[PDB]
RNA sequence: UGAAAUGCGCAGAUACCGGGAGGAACGCCGAUGGCGAAGGCAGCCACCUGGUCCACCCGUGACGCUGAGGCGCGAAAGCGUGGGGAGCAAACCGGAUUAGAUACCCGGGUAGUCCACGCCCUAAACGAUGCGCGCUAGGUCUCUGGGUCUCCUGGGGGCCGAAGCUAA
């Protein structure tokens, strides 16, 4: 993601610690690999970032609340 | 004929034969020897080490009355000869130019290699 | 080739020059190097994409560690359908060697090796060394970042070695 649209995803998420900021970077992050892998399947590689981040915004929803 | 002094030598090695072949710094032959173009027959002429000085020199000789002095020499492809001699067959060429007389401003080996032309037999691939 | 022979060549081979087609691999750089969780990964170009280090210490405020079963990935060979097939080459067909040669050597050669989709799931899958964290002399070479850059500091790769450990 560029044109800051990182910032502007960050700063709209919000003032606050941003764990749900995180929360919302992470989902951000995880739709476009989840597009990625749309195509390329056989990335494996990739795939494995995509467990990174699933997993910690599973487990920082869980920790969050 | 008409002096040229400076030019190229083009080394062909192969396991059958070693064929030089000397030229203007233009790229037009001015003269070329072979092991069979000095009285030597088939399997020994052709391939041997010995040949092929011999060829290297006999092409710098004939090159000589055409005035040439400096050459570049360029080498394709690989081969040598089977003699008792180290005969990497291609190197002896290389060597037989130096000391021909004629000053060599360069060795070069470009030989040349097909994007991939059909199946090689003989063991290779 | 140890010597050879099979083999190819006068329907002209080999060696040489030019043109074309096709497949596979990617010399030098290249390392004693780098990346990845492993398997593994090296022509160049663009796009898509994972991991990771460092500086600032700015934000959250224990959100951490490990992880039975699951799920996924998993060299080669191998399997299914289709494609491709230059070189290599199990099986196979020959030549030689030998006491014999169902081998090693030489000439051929099919599957396969390549691509796609699906399957198989193994290995000396090795560091033969599970993951995380803390603590315990140094020296030397190296890759990558920062610094007040003839050295200090962080991450990684090697060598030698304190204490200690070890049956060695």
């Amino acid at each position: 993601i560029t044109g800051n649209k990182i910032m502007r995803i960050l700063k709209s998420n919000g003032l606050a610690p941003e764990i749900p900021e995180d929360l919302y970077y992470l989902i951000k992050k995880a739709v476009s690999v989840r597009k990625h892998l749309e195509r390329n399947r056989k990335d494996k590689d990739a795939k494995f970032r995509l467990i990174l981040i699933e997993s910690r915004i599973h487990r920082l929803a869980r920790y969050y609340r | 004929d008409n002096s040229q002094v400076f030019g190229v030598a083009r080394i062909y090695a192969s396991f059958n034969d070693t064929f030089v072949h000397v030229t203007d710094l233009s790229g037009k032959e001015t003269i070329a020897r072979v092991t069979g173009g000095m009285k030597v027959k088939a399997d020994r002429d052709e391939s041997s080490p010995y040949a092929a000085m011999l060829a290297a020199q006999d092409v710098a000789a004939k090159c000589r009355e055409v005035g040439i002095t400096a050459v570049h020499v360029k080498i394709r492809a690989t081969g040598g000869t089977r003699t008792k001699t180290p005969g990497p067959g291609g190197q002896a060429a290389l060597r037989a130019l130096a000391r021909s007389g004629l000053r060599i401003g360069r060795i070069e080996d470009v030989t040349p290699v097909p994007s991939d032309s059909t199946r090689k037999k003989g063991g290779r691939r």
